[PDB]
């Protein structure tokens, strides 16, 4: 059977181009989360009187 | 002084309240001084995820 040069190039291109997409996505997710609290003058005191 | 009157039944009432209050506070000291451990564990386990 005879193979067309144009048809093969398209398949090869798609297979490899999809690898670039993942290398790019990898550039954003570079760090873990840290739990965050609030702030509220924990030392406030009222007289027992 | 504190040893001499411990369980004697002989203190004047204004000192009886003051000393009894100070003895009750020892349970607060026990809880308060555990903060240094809670702080260390937080850093190694929740900040550094180890």
């Amino acid at each position: 059977i005879n193979l067309n040069p144009v048809r093969v190039d398209n398949h090869k291109s798609k297979i490899l181009a999809s690898r670039l997409e993942n290398d790019l996505k990898a550039k954003d997710d570079l760090e873990p989360a840290i739990p965050q609290g609030t702030f509220a003058d924990w030392g406030e005191y009222s007289s027992i009187q | 002084f504190l040893a001499a009157y411990d369980q004697s039944g002989k203190l004047t009432p204004h000192l009886t309240l003051f000393v009894s209050f100070l003895k009750l506070l020892e349970t607060s000291k026990k809880r308060f001084n555990q903060l240094t451990k809670r702080h260390l564990d937080f850093y190694y386990q929740e900040i550094l995820h180890l």
